RNA sequence: AGCACAGUCUUAACGAUGGAUGUCUUGGUUCCUACAGCGAUGAAGGCCGCAGCAAAAUGCGAUACGCAAUGAAAAUUGCAGUGACUGAAUCAUCAGAAUGCUGAAUGUAAACUACACCAAUUCCCUGGGAAUAGUGGUACUCCUACAGAAA
RNA sequence: UUGUGUUGAAGCGAAAUACGUGAGUUUUCGUGGAACAUCUCCCUAGUGCAGAUCUUGGUGGAAGUAGCAACUAUUCAAAUGAGAACUUUGAAGACUGAAGUGGAGAAGGGUUUCUUGUCAACUGUGAUUGAACAAGAGUUAGCCGCUCCUAAGGGAUAGCU
RNA sequence: ACGGACCAAGGAGUCUAGCAAAUGUGCAAGUGUAUAUGAUUCUUUAAACAUUUUACGCAUAAUUAAUG
RNA sequence: GAUGUUAGGAGGGCAAAUCCGCCGAAUUUAAGCAUAUAAUUAAGCGGAAGAAAAGAAAAUAACUAUGAUUCCUUUAGUAACGGCGAGUGAACAAGGACCAGCUCAAACGGUUAAUCCUUCGUUUGGUGCAAACCUUUCGACGGAAUUGUCGUUGAAUUAUUCCAUGAAUGCCUUUAAUUUGAGCAAAGUGAGCAGGAAUGCUUCCCCAUAGAGGGUGAAAGGCCCAUAGUUCUUUUUAAUUUAUUCAUUGGAAUUUUUCAUGUCGAGUCGUGUUCUUUGAGAUUGGAGCACUAAUACGUGUGAUACAUUUCACAUAAAGCUAAAUAUAUGUAGGAGACCGAUAGCAAACAAGUACCGUGAGGGAAAGAUGAAAUAGUACUCAGGAAUGAGCAAUUAAAUAGUACCUGAAAUCGUUAAGAUGGAACGGAUUAAGAGAGAAAACAAGUAAAGAGGGGAAU
C-alpha cells in the first residue's frame, strides 16, 4: 500500500524493481482467483492501484528527464512541445500580429490616441 | 412555442384505401408497436397539435402613451378616494386620512422592523396581519412553474 | 434571489439536491447545536460527524438523546445509538433521522472541526 | 376574393416562416448596448466616447432646409481651425477627405464650431507631468491642478449634439 | 336439516379486469444571456477491453468504473476488503502522467489481426550491463531550404 | 379579491324532500391521502365530442365455438417423480429403406455443443422433456483450409475531364 | 344508402401579415414617440417611466399619362 | 525541370444554426397551362469564422448638396417588372445603432539591398515550487533577392514644435470599478388539541438589507441548506503618485520659398451576340464566345436606344480592415400567464435503446409503494409447489405487498330483488314495491334543574 510521496525519492532502478515485484504479486493473486479461492480476492485491487501509482511516478520521472534533455534548442519532440489546439498553434504570435509596417509605426509614435478631457 | 418539427419528424404515409383502415398517414416498416400507427395529424397519438404555437404570436400590446398617462392619473385619483380603496380590499377602517401623507423621515428608515412598527402606528396593523395570513400555496400546476405561493397586495 | 446567476427554479433546486456530490451532501446534512454550544461558539449549525451526541426534536422519538453511530449521505439520514427497531424478520436496525429534526449536544472535535469553528468565528 | 375589400397584396407566397425575426430581445439588447457604452467610457477615463461631427445641410429639395451632423470635417475646415488632419483624428474630431466646400458661409460656420470645440477642450499630457505643446493643431498640455479642477466639473456633451 | 327451476335482461351492493381522472415531476419547451473549432501533437465516429464477486447504461484505457496533483476531507459499503484518529476512505477539481486497436488513416492491404521494406529497438547505472520479433518509420499533394545528377 | 384543508384536499363511485327550463351547480354517504378554490372583477388559452373504414390503449358477443386431420402405428411392463399417451429403460410390433429424419461438409445461423442443475413463462395437449431457464465447461494443426497466384472482374497510380 | 362491436383518453375555423366595417377608448388638424437614446431602471424589470436644454407613417387636397 | 523515408514545415477528416461560393429542381399559384410563380428556394457539392460576408467610392445626388461598409426605423408594398394575369418589387434621401482608416502597384532613392529568411548561437532581464513562458540586441555561416526586397507618398529648403531614443538616480502608492472562486451570514424547534409524524389549528413570542427556492415524517422567515448584506483573494483598467538629470542618432507634423506636373492596375473596360439573373424596362448584374480600347483635356456613372456638345460626381480593371448585425448547431447559465407521462424532444425510465428492414432507413413501449424497506412480508398451519389461511405480523394505512398512489368506463363474477309467449330500451301518466329522508312537511315561548358558553353594569 505504498503511496506517491514515498516513491518520488527512490531511484528509477529501484522503482522498476518494486514494480516488477508488484506485478508478480498481482499474477499470484490472479492465479489464486482462477483456482477455487475467495480468500485474497479483494486484496488484488489495492495491489493493482499501487502498481498504477508506481507506473505513474516512473512515467513522470521519465518525462522530467526528457524535458531536461530537450531544454530550448529551437525544435523539440512533438510530445514535449507545448500541446495546444491546432488552430492556436497555426495562429500567429501576438507580437507577430502587432508588428506594423515602419511608416505606420512612425505615425503611431507621432499621433497616439490622446486623452482630451472636454469641458 | 412548441418545437417546429413536433409530431412531423416521421416519414409516415397513408396506405391508401384498400387495406380496411382509416386513411391517416401510417408509420412504415415493422417490428415496433409504433410501426403501422397513425402518424401526424392532431387526432393521432404522437401527432402534431392543431395550430402549433409560434414565437411570432403577438405578445406585447402597444398602448397610447397618452392613454397610459390617463390610466395612471385615474389610478392615482382612485387611491386618493377612501371608498374606492376600501372596495379594492384594503383594511382602511382605522385610517384618518386616505390620501396618506407621511414625513420625509420615512425615506431614511433602514430596518424592516421599524417600517412595520410605523405601519402599525399608522393604523395598518390589520392590513399587515391580513398580508401575513395571505401567503398560501397556489391551486394548480403553477406550483411547478415557479409560482408556488400567492400573496395579496398591500 | 437578487443575484441572477443562481437559479430559483424549483425543479433545478430539486435536481441539485438529489444529485449533489458527496461533499455537498456532507455540507447540507448540518444540524443545530445546543444553546450552550451556540454561546460558546459564533456557530449556529455544524455538519454532523460520527461520535457526536445528539438530541432528537421531531418524529416519534421526540426527546431521546444519544450518540450517532453512522451518518448516511445517500439517504440523508443519521442513525442514533438507541433508536433501535426490529425489522419483519426480527433483525434490529437503527431508525434514520434527518439532521433537521435533530439538535446536537456533545461535539466530536478534530483539527478540521477546530479549523471550521475558527473560520466561523 | 369577395365583397368590397381591398385587393389582397400580402406577399407571403414564399416560405416566409423560414425568416421571421421577433425582437423579444429589443429592450434587453438596448440595455446591453448601454452597458457596453458605459464600460467604454470608463475605460477612456475622462475622455468622451463621442467624436466631433460637423453640422451639414441635407441634400435634395425636401431636406435642404434642415441641418444635421455629417461624418468628417474636410481638409479646408481643419486648415481654417488651424489643425492638421492627423492631429484632429488623434483628438476628438472626425475628418472627411472626400467632402468638399461650395458654401463659404457653411465653411465659416464649421470652422467656428471647431474653434469652439478647441476652446472647450483641455489636453492631458501624453507622459505624466511633462507639459509639452501639441503638434500642428493640438493645443497645449495644462498642469495637474487645472486638470483636477476640470475633472471635478461635469464633462459636457452639448457640442457633440 | 330444508327451500329456491334454469337461462336471458335490468337494478343496487360488494368485488375482478383495465389504467382513465386527480395529484405529483431529477424531463421537455421556447425565449434570453455568454461564449464557441476539433484534427497527422492522430479528431469526430466505430470496434475491443477494463470491477473481486460485474449484464446494460454510465466512467474510463493494458496505470483501464481509475493514477498523480490540488480543494475538501472520515468514511466506503450488498457482501468481501480498504482506510481515518491527514498526498491514504470518499467526493469535487483537473493543469501532470497516461490514452488498446482502428478511423482523414497516411507503408501495401482488408469478410485478412495478411503482408512488405528501412531502422534492430528499448531499459538500467555512472562507458558498461540487461533485455525483447518487440518498438519506431516509410501515403499523396505542396511549400521553403539543401543535396547531387540530367538538358 | 377572501377563503377551504390530515377533526382529510382534489379525484373517483353511488346518490340527494336539492337548485337551475338547461349546460350544470351544490350537497350527503363511501372511498381517497394532499392539495384546492373564486361567481368579486377580467384577463388568457393547445377550452367542452357519440361518430371522422378517427388515433392510442383496453375490453366484449361471436365462443369454450372453428379448430389442434401430410409424413402407414403403436402397445406392455418398469423407473424417475407431486403428477407421465408424448421423460428414461427393457420387451414387442413397426417405419425410414442407402436419391434415408444415415454419415460428412458449404452458405446462413452463433453458443444452438457438453455436464450438473432445473420448470415463472415458453416448449399452440401434458411434460418430470427440451434447441427454455441457471451455473459452469468446451473449439489445441508446419501437413485440414484460409494465408500465395491469377480468372471473370473491382479499387486505385499518371493523366485527362 | 354509407359510418358506427364497446369503453376510456386524445381529436378539428387557429395563429400571423396587411385591409374592412362594426363598436369601445385616448387624443383630435392632428395623431402614432419608429428605431434609438436617458435614467437614482434592474428578484419581478425582456416593463414601467422619460423623449433630447421640421425623423417618417397615415391624415390635412385634389387631379392629370404627363412638364405639372 | 525531375528526383530524394534529405532538413524544417503545411494541406486532407469530422462539426453547421448563423456564414460564404458554386450547382440547382419540382410540388405549388395562376381556379387549365406553356411565360411567369414556387425560387435566384430544397436537395447536391465545396469552403470559413466567433461571427462570416461587406467595406474606404470609376457612390448618390441635382441640393444651400451629401460622403467606406453593415444593421435597424423608414422610403414602400412605392418607382418598376409581370399571358401588364397570378403575382413580384428595389434604390436615393431622412431618423438612428456604430463609427476607422488604410498599403500595395506605379513616381522617387544606385557615393552600391538601405531588405528578408533557415540553422548555430551569444547575455541582460521579468514571472512560476517546478514545467514553462515572456521579452532584450548581437553577430556569424548559409541562402532568397537586380525578372526588384526595403525606405519615401512628389522633391528640396526654411522657421516652429513634438515624438522615438539610451544611462544614472527615482517611485511603485491610494482607491473606484469589473469579473472569478470563497467564507461569514438575523430570529421558536414555546403552551394546549388532534395526529404515525407538523411545517396545522388556537395562543405567547421574535427576525427581517434575509417572507426567492429547495429540503425536512402534512402548508416553516425563525429546523437545515441556501437568500439579503458584507469581508477577503482572482481577472483587468481607469483615475490618482514621482519623476529628475545627462548623450546624440533618427523621424514627424505644420510653415516659408523654390521646381515637378509626375503617377494613377489591359484580352481589362467596353461593344456585338448568346444564356442566365434582376424591379432594370432598345438588357441590372453575371457569364461564354467574337471583336478589343483610351491615358486623366483620359473613361466610367448621372435608370429610353442614338448622334453632336455641356456640366456634375467619381477615379474600375490589385489588397487589407474593428465596431454595430445573425445564430433551429454545441456547451454552459438564467426564464416562462408554456407542456404535465396518449402532453412535452422520438426519448422524464439501461432512447436514438429494444425491435424491424439486404440496405438507404424506419423506430417504440415503458414514471409514481411508504415518512421510513436501516419497516419488502417473520412465524405457525395446509399444500409437490405455487399460493392460501391464520388465534399470527411490519405499518398510520397492506383492498399501500413490489404488475405496489388515486383505480373510472367497457367487460366479467357473487349476492339480492325483480321481470320474461319472436327483441330490448324509451316518452307521457299512474302503480305497487324497495330504498332514502325531516332543512316547509306541527308546537314559539313559559316553568321547574342539569351541562355549558357569552356580553354588560359597577
Ligand atoms: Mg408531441
Ligand atoms: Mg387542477
Ligand atoms: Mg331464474
Ligand atoms: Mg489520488
Ligand atoms: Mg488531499
Ligand atoms: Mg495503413
Ligand atoms: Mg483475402
Ligand atoms: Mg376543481
Ligand atoms: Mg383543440
Ligand atoms: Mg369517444
Ligand atoms: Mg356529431
Ligand atoms: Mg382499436
Ligand atoms: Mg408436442
Ligand atoms: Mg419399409
Ligand atoms: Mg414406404
Ligand atoms: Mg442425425
Ligand atoms: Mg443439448
Ligand atoms: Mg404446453
Ligand atoms: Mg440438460
Ligand atoms: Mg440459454
Ligand atoms: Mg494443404
Ligand atoms: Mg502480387
Ligand atoms: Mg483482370
Ligand atoms: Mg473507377
Ligand atoms: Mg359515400
Ligand atoms: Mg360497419
Ligand atoms: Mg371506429
Ligand atoms: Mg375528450
Ligand atoms: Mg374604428
Ligand atoms: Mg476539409
Ligand atoms: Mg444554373
Ligand atoms: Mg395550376
Ligand atoms: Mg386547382
Ligand atoms: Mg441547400
Ligand atoms: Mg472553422
Ligand atoms: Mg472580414
Ligand atoms: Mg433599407
Ligand atoms: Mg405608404
Ligand atoms: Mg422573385
Ligand atoms: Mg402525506
Ligand atoms: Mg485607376
Ligand atoms: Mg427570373
Ligand atoms: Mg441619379
Ligand atoms: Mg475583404
Ligand atoms: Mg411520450
Ligand atoms: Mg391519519
Ligand atoms: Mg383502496
Ligand atoms: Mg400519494
Ligand atoms: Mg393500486
Amino acid at each position: 500500500n505504498v503511496k506517491a510521496y514515498e516513491l518520488r525519492t527512490l531511484k528509477k532502478k529501484e522503482l522498476l524493481d518494486k514494480l516488477d515485484e508488484l506485478k508478480k504479486e498481482l499474477s499470484g493473486l490472479r492465479i489464486s482467483k482462477a483456482l477455487g479461492n475467495s480468500a485474497k480476492n479483494s486484496k488484488i485491487h489495492g495491489v493493482r492501484k499501487n502498481v498504477a501509482r508506481v507506473l505513474t511516478v516512473y512515467n513522470q520521472k521519465r518525462k522530467m528527464e526528457l524535458r531536461q534533455l530537450y531544454k530550448n534548442k529551437k525544435f523539440k519532440p512533438y510530445n514535449l512541445r507545448k500541446k495546444l489546439t491546432k488552430n492556436k498553434r497555426l495562429q500567429l504570435s501576438p507580437k507577430q500580429k502587432a508588428a506594423m509596417t515602419l511608416r505606420q509605426k512612425k505615425k503611431v509614435q507621432n499621433f497616439p490616441q490622446r486623452k482630451y478631457l472636454v469641458v | 412555442a412548441v418545437k417546429l418539427g413536433a409530431g412531423y419528424e416521421t416519414s409516415a404515409e397513408s396506405w391508401g384505401t384498400g387495406r380496411a383502415v382509416a386513411r391517416i398517414p401510417r408509420v412504415p416498416g415493422g417490428g415496433t408497436h409504433r410501426a403501422g400507427q397513425g402518424a401526424f395529424g392532431n387526432m393521432c397519438r404522437g401527432g402534431g397539435m392543431f395550430n402549433p404555437t409560434k414565437i411570432w404570436r403577438r405578445w406585447g400590446r402597444k398602448v397610447n402613451l397618452k392613454e397610459k398617462r390617463y390610466a395612471v392619473c385615474s389610478s392615482i385619483a382612485a387611491s386618493g378616494v377612501t371608498s374606492l380603496v376600501l372596495a379594492r380590499g384594503h383594511r382602511i377602517s382605522h385610517l384618518k386620512e386616505v390620501p396618506l401623507v407621511v414625513s420625509n423621515d420615512i425615506e431614511s428608515l433602514s430596518k424592516t422592523k421599524e417600517a412595520v412598527n410605523f405601519l402599525v402606528s399608522l393604523g395598518l396593523k390589520d392590513e399587515v396581519n391580513r398580508l401575513v395570513k395571505s401567503k398560501k400555496i397556489r391551486a394548480g400546476k403553477g406550483k411547478m412553474r415557479n409560482r408556488k405561493y400567492k400573496i395579496r397586495n398591500g | 434571489k437578487f443575484n441572477k446567476q443562481k437559479s430559483s427554479s424549483r425543479r433545478k433546486m430539486r435536481k441539485a439536491h438529489f444529485t449533489a456530490p458527496a461533499g455537498l451532501r456532507r455540507k447540507i446534512m448540518s444540524s443545530k447545536l445546543s444553546k450552550e454550544l451556540r454561546l460558546k461558539y459564533k456557530t449556529r449549525s455544524l455538519p454532523v460527524r460520527k461520535d457526536d451526541e445528539v438530541l432528537i426534536c421531531r418524529g416519534h422519538n421526540h426527546g431521546r438523546e444519544g450518540k450517532v453511530v453512522k451518518i448516511n449521505r445517500k439517504r440523508y439520514k443519521i442513525y442514533v445509538e438507541r433508536v433501535t427497531r426490529e425489522k419483519v424478520n426480527g433483525e434490529s436496525t437503527f431508525i434514520g433521522i434527518h439532521p433537521s429534526n435533530v439538535v446536537l449536544t456533545k461535539l466530536k472535535v478534530d483539527k478540521n472541526r477546530k479549523k471550521i469553528l475558527d473560520r466561523k468565528a | 376574393v369577395a365583397h368590397n375589400n381591398v385587393l389582397p397584396n400580402v406577399h407571403l407566397h414564399k416560405w416566409w416562416q423560414h425568416r421571421v425575426r421577433v425582437n423579444f430581445s429589443k429592450n434587453i439588447k438596448k440595455k446591453k448596448r448601454r452597458l457596453l457604452r458605459e464600460k467604454r467610457r470608463k475605460a477612456n477615463g475622462g475622455t468622451p466616447i463621442e467624436k466631433l461631427h460637423p453640422i451639414v445641410h441635407c441634400p435634395t429639395q425636401r431636406y435642404n432646409f434642415r441641418t444635421r451632423l455629417g461624418k468628417g470635417f474636410t481638409f479646408e475646415e481643419l486648415k481654417g481651425a488651424g489643425l492638421t488632419p492627423r492631429a484632429a483624428q488623434t483628438i476628438g474630431i472626425c475628418y472627411d477627405k472626400r467632402r468638399k466646400n461650395r458654401s463659404e458661409e457653411s465653411l465659416t460656420k464649421n470652422v467656428e464650431r471647431l474653434l469652439k470645440y478647441k476652446n472647450s477642450l483641455v489636453m492631458i499630457p501624453l507622459k505624466k507631468n511633462k507639459a509639452k505643446k501639441g503638434i500642428g493643431g493640438i493645443p497645449a498640455d495644462a498642469d495637474k491642478n487645472t486638470i483636477k479642477e476640470f475633472r471635478n466639473k461635469k464633462p459636457l456633451l452639448s457640442i457633440f449634439k
